[PDB]
């Protein structure tokens, strides 16, 4: 209903320490990370991941 | 993200050598014609809405399957989404034009846009056609001979076309 | 990096709106000042070797103990003198980069980030580099607004070390 | 100065991100801490815990950010705070529970309230959850903590004052507080007025000092006062009960007193039993 | 996370059998030499900073490419990162020594560590060389026979070497 | 698990610091107590069968109704008696795991979690197992501090069931 | 999230054609038997606890491997999880029966559940057997004629069975 | 402080009235006397060290028992002699302050403000400071109007101590 139908995102290793120095928690692992994103927040989540840096390897509709 | 000045500084940092005289003069030339860049971005942003609207009309005339029932742009909600994404790619290309380098265009946005469409089922080829329609629209509005002090801007026009092409190739 | 053009782009990106006339005016001012900035950068790089060597001698004179004390983190050995000629050169190179970039972006990404950590692990003293930067700021041999910008970046580094 | 102010020990950060994200025990701790911070230290009964969210939480399908949002938008949270309080008060509670701070200026209420009025409450919680502050201080793998005590982020000084209005002790819960059922930081937020810090109770008499400026002397003396040598010290008090002629009236109040008389005034106040909240130069 | 005691009891619980006499005496042997284990970890942790610093200087002397401009241990930010990760490996190996098992070394380190280095482009082989330098330093400091009660702790030293080797093999 | 060793390790890990003397002292205490702890574990395991059967009879005597009333949640049938033996054996095996691990880790992770859920769904009232554990705590036949620690763990289980 | 009525309208929207007469009479049949559907869901929901409990006893008798130590059901934590998931599946299938379609059941409950169990190590085949146990229990108590207005609704019972079967096949 | 200027200001302030001619006349008298006052103050500070030293010796001669008798109040130790010098220095500094203030305000606020209470609690004798002030009053080396005003203030202190 213009929702549900969640999409899984797979993220390339965030190099970090590049425009994300301000982030309070130190990232503990880069890449090989899968984030369940819902359809309704998909727009925002793209913005966030890409703003942090890195890339998206693959997107699988589940 | 990088801009023209940042791009040359970053390459020089990778080698570890002070910027050579040639690089200095190149960037001075770029800044000497920067007013052209500013004019182009100003005109494109002032005509954003008409650019996207005209390109959309052309796209749905060329590929009617999209607006036929059961097609990917049908139901008026997906039509809104389609218009939104056309404007989004225009906005990021505008960012790139002001920067002078396509680094920002490929670093944010078009970073898996192909993948997102491929997962959604949206035809990437049709998106490419739409990007081309917008390419012609934007190059026309930025190259209009009337309303400004005369001169040459063809170099920047080819650059703008290059950015639109990069987007079209990356999304399809 | 935090280059004027890119920060304007990021400011527009966070709001999600096309570049308004305010941002365009700002980048126009950047382009207007770029001619003087690049002239100053050419001047700084043309006399770079003399500046680096003079700064290395200045720190040797301000801190004689550093040229006699035995240890890895001292210039009492020829290898240490090479390291001085390397690091002071890096700082001058970064100043030229900042001048070309019109902002402190390069300085933050390639120098200031983690500088506190490194000076403690390798037992370096920030005062050494501070004195060297002061020599560089006095012998840069620039004039006008371009001189003002260069001295501003140098002082940014000085205050970051402190 | 820790015990009196109330910050007994809030001196670390509990992440759950790990190779053993469950960690077989640590996940229990993280779930408890989220419940304590999001629900305002409310005593959640075992039957009404949000089991569905914890399922995905251990599975790794959802991050800590998603868990915090799930609790925040679940009706468990809504019954305690959202439905039952003035909307502005709800905005204050959201800032306390999700971003671990207090509203720094009126614009915060403007923005969040407009979201609620048009988009709905779900969108309001969304804005808190994905605001840059939540994304930075916490990281989708770090339970929110009260970072308002620490000043590192960059904030108006008033923030410190204001957070101590919302946090009235380690034991306290926002469902059960002295001034509850009505806005705690609303009249002040419009006027950008500072608040005296009310220490939470600690094995001594407590007298919650409400500070409505409707009937109090101004923070400054606004004159020469008595004119005696020395400035004018403003003394607050709460529990005045002994001398009730019509009933004392305005039991909690402040008096601007010239320096030389302070001692005398002090003893008078102590005689009534009110414990002086503050003595600030005016 | 299962330390040595926890490891044996966990496998015994999976099989569902009361701990057998052999397992009891193995654990008693572990406790009998526990003082030695504590002493070794105390001595390693007391010189942690010097161990990491000296090993780092040696690595950058033997492989100058890292600290040359354009290499991964250049820019002073990446230098800080490299020092941080070397000390992190030392910290988790000390945790492992105290535990008596490698569970902590594999959980919260080395698990999805090879991939992170590989994606960043940092040479994993060089990381392994650094781990080996730290291995020699730590084994020497942990077997220093001056300033302590006499004995033989060669078994524990071999165990320490095994932990370091496991890490170096996992990253390279 | 919550084993003293790994609890100290986790305490140091959350603060990102090398093991201080605090954690080393804790582990030292664990090793000091381990002599008695292993003695207690050996004692409980060597006579495990005797204690298991005794506890089964104890529960049968304290709650005679559990051996007569028909239903799946009773030991009226021989299969029910077998399951009762299995459960009390589980409790004793878990306590002997906890003794050797050095803390209440095993009892917490392999039991005591969701115990309320299971005891409510299949209608096994905790009182039965509580009385069985009480019998074990009275007949364990240990002495000294070994007896103290074994009792402590048993009573932790008893209070958890309640 | 669709129901039966929403399902027919969504299909018709995909085709772009007004609801056909066949679809109209189908939905009229659905509403004419609506009280039956409500009664069935009420009976299943009223006996949810006993259905799950009895099915659980049966499952751990027909596959003692799961309960025997070292099987994905020992540890009393995993036992609680197993009961929890059986009840979860019953809950979403009751949602489905009230709705009249399977969209709700496959959108949330069994939307990738197979992969989750495959990674966990819990045998999906046994989970399917448990779902079947629940299926027979629920069918029986929904078809229980004792104390309600009589009338044969074998069709509704077959639909209930179909939804349980869809879940059982999707998890295995 | 009870400076003549501020006294007039306060007198007008309690009545909420603009400065009348009477107040202006008073302040004019202040300024007329200020020329001599400032000359006297300059003279006292030019000889400050000599004056304090001489007064110290004066009390050492007038009260020899204070330089031998044991007790904290007595200067039978170098620290006690330092305390004597410090206090007579306080008195001289207050005199200079009162000279520049043109009134007794400073003397009343920073001295003569419980001087009786303090000397009594410590049990130090006023006579000591009275004789020291007498020496200063005779050795100030002033003449004219400056002399009369300075001696008047010193005598104010003397009679205030009693
Ligand atoms: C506590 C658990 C934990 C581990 C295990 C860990 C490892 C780790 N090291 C990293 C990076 C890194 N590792 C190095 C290390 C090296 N540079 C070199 O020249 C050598 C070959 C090598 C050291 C011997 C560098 C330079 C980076 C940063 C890469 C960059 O900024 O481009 C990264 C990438 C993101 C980041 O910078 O944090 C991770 C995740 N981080 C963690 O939080
Ligand atoms: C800010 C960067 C950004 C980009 C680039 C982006 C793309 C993007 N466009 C989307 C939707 C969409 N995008 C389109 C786009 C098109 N449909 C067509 O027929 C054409 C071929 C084409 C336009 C010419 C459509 C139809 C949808 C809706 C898909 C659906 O849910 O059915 C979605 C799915 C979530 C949603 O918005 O509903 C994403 C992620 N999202 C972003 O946040
Ligand atoms: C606030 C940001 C800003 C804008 C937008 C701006 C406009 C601007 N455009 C200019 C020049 C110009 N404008 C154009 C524009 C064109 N010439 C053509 O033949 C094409 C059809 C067209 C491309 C759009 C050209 C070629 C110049 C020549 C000067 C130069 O290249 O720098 C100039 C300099 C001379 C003049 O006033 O015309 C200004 C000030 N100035 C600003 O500060
Ligand atoms: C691109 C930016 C950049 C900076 C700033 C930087 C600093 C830096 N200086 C270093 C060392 C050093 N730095 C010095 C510098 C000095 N010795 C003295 O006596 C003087 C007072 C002073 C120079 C004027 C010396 C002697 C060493 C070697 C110390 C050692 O090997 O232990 C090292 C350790 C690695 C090495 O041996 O080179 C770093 C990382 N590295 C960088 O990549
Ligand atoms: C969409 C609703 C939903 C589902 C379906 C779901 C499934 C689900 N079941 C789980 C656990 C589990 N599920 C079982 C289930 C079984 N064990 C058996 O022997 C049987 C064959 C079977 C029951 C019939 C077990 C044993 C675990 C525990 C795994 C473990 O912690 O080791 C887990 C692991 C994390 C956790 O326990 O929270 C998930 C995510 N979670 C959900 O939120
Ligand atoms: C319980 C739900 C709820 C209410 C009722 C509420 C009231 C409320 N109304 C406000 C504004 C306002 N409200 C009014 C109201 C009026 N002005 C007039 O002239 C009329 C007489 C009257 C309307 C008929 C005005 C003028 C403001 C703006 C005040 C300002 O910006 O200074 C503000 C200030 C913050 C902002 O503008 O965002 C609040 C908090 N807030 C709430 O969350
Ligand atoms: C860890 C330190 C700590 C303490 C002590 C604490 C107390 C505390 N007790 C509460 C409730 C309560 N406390 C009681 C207490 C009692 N009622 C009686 O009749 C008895 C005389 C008495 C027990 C001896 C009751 C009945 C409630 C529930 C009230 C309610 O939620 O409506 C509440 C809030 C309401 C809620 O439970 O959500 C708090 C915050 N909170 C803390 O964080
Ligand atoms: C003319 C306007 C006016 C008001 C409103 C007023 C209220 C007022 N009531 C008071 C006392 C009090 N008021 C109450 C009232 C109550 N006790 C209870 O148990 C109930 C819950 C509640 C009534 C239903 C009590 C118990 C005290 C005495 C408090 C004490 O001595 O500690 C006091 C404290 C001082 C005193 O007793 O004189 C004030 C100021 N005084 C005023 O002059
Ligand atoms: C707070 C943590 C902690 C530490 C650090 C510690 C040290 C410690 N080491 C001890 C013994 C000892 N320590 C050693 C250690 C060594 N023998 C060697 O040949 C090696 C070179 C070295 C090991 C690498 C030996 C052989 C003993 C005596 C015999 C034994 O306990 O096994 C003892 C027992 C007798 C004693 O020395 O008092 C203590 C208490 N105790 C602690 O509770
Ligand atoms: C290791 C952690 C662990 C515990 C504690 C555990 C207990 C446990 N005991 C059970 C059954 C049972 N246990 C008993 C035992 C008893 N009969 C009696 O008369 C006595 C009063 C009592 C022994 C003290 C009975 C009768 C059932 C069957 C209940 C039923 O099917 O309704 C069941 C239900 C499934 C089954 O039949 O196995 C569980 C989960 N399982 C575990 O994995
Ligand atoms: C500016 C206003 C001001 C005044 C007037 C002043 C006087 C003064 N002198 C003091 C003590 C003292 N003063 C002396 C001085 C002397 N020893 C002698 O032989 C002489 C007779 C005499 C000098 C005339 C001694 C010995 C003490 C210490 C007495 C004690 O500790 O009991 C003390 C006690 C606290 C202390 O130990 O200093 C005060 C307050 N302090 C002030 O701040
Ligand atoms: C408004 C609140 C509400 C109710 C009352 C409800 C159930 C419900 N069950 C009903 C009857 C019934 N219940 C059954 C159940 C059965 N009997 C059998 O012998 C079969 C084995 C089986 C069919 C599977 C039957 C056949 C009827 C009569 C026909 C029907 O209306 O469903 C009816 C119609 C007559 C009546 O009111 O009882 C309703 C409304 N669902 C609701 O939401």
């Amino acid at each position: 209903p213009s929702g549900a139908r969640v999409f899984r995102y797979e993220v390339v290793g965030l190099r970090q320490n590049e425009e994300t120095d301000r982030m309070e928690f130190p990232i503990r692992r880069s890449g090989s990370t899968f984030i369940t994103v819902p359809y309704n927040r998909m727009n925002e989540e793209m913005q966030r991941i890409t703003r942090m840096g890195g890339k998206i390897v693959s997107i699988t509709p589940v | 993200m990088l801009d023209a000045f940042a791009k040359v500084v970053a390459q020089a940092d990778a080698r570890g050598e002070f910027l050579t005289n040639a690089q200095f003069d190149a960037l001075s030339n770029l800044v000497k014609e920067g007013n052209k860049r500013l004019d182009a971005v100003n005109r494109i942003t002032s005509n954003a809405s008409t650019i996207v609207a005209n390109a959309a009309r052309a796209l749905f005339a060329e590929q009617p399957q999209l607006i036929q029932p059961g097609g990917n742009a049908y139901t008026n909600r997906r039509m809104a989404a389609c218009l939104r994404d056309m404007e989004i790619i225009l906005r990021y290309v505008t960012y790139a034009i002001l920067a002078g380098d396509s680094s920002v265009l490929d670093d944010r946005c078009l970073n898996g846009l192909r993948e997102t469409y491929q997962a959604l089922g949206t035809p990437g080829s049709s998106v490419a056609v739409a990007i081309q329609k917008m390419k012609d629209a934007a190059i026309a509005i930025a190259n209009d001979p009337n309303g400004i002090t005369p001169g040459d801007c063809s170099a920047l026009m080819s650059e703008i076309a290059g950015y639109f092409d990069r987007a079209a190739a990356a999304v399809a | 990096m935090k280059t004027p053009i890119t920060e304007a782009i990021a400011a527009a990106d966070t709001q999600g709106r096309f570049l308004s006339n305010t941002e365009l005016q700002a980048v126009d001012g950047r382009f207007k000042r770029a001619v003087a900035s690049m002239e100053a950068a050419r001047a700084l790089t043309n006399n770079a070797q003399s500046l680096i060597d003079g700064a290395a001698q200045a720190v040797y004179q301000k801190f004689p103990y550093t040229t006699t004390m035995q240890g890895s983190q001292y210039a009492s050995t020829p290898e240490g003198k090479a390291k001085c000629a390397r690091d002071i050169g890096y700082y001058l190179r970064m100043v030229t980069y900042c001048l070309v970039a019109g902002g402190t972006g390069p300085m933050d990404e390639y120098l200031i980030a983690g500088l506190s950590e490194i000076n403690s692990t390798f037992d370096l003293s920030p005062s050494w580099y501070i004195e060297a930067l002061k020599y560089i700021k006095a012998n840069h041999g620039l004039t006008g607004q371009a001189a003002v910008e260069a001295n501003a970046y140098i002082d940014y580094a000085i205050n970051a070390l402190s | 100065a820790a015990s009196r102010l109330g910050t007994s020990a809030f001196s670390d950060a509990p992440p759950v991100e790990l190779r053993a994200n469950w960690s077989e025990e640590d996940l229990e701790t993280v779930i408890r801490a989220v419940y304590r911070q999001v629900l305002g230290n409310d005593y959640v009964m075992a039957s009404e815990r949000l089991v569905s969210a914890e399922s995905l939480l251990r599975n790794g399908k959802i991050t800590v950010r998603e868990f915090v949002r799930a609790v925040a938008k679940s009706e468990l949270y809504k019954e305690k705070f959202l439905y039952g309080n003035f909307q502005t008060r709800v905005i204050e509670l959201n800032y306390k529970h999700l971003l671990g701070r207090a509203p720094y200026d009126e614009s915060e209420v403007i923005f969040h309230l407009d979201l609620y009025e048009n988009e709905g409450f779900d969108a309001d919680i969304d804005s808190y959850i994905d605001s840059p502050e939540y994304t930075n201080s916490f990281g989708d793998w770090v339970v929110p903590y009260y970072r308002g005590f620490n000043t590192q982020p960059g904030q108006k000084t008033v923030g410190f004052n204001r957070i101590f209005r919302l946090y009235r002790g380690y034991a306290n819960s926002d469902r059960a507080q002295a001034e509850g059922s009505m806005s705690r930081l609303a009249r002040d937020l419009a006027t950008n007025r500072a608040n005296t810090v009310v220490p939470p109770s600690n094995s001594d008499t407590a007298f919650a000092y409400y500070t409505p400026s409707a009937d109090v002397p101004p923070r400054a003396c606004l004159g020469g006062s008595f004119g005696e040598s020395g400035r004018v010290y403003r003394i607050e008090v709460a529990g005045i009960r002994q001398p009730g002629y019509p009933g004392v009236r305005r039991s909690s109040t402040a008096f601007l007193v010239p320096y030389e008389q302070l001692s005398a005034k002090m003893q008078q106040l102590q005689r009534t039993g009110a414990r002086i909240i503050s003595v600030n130069p005016a």
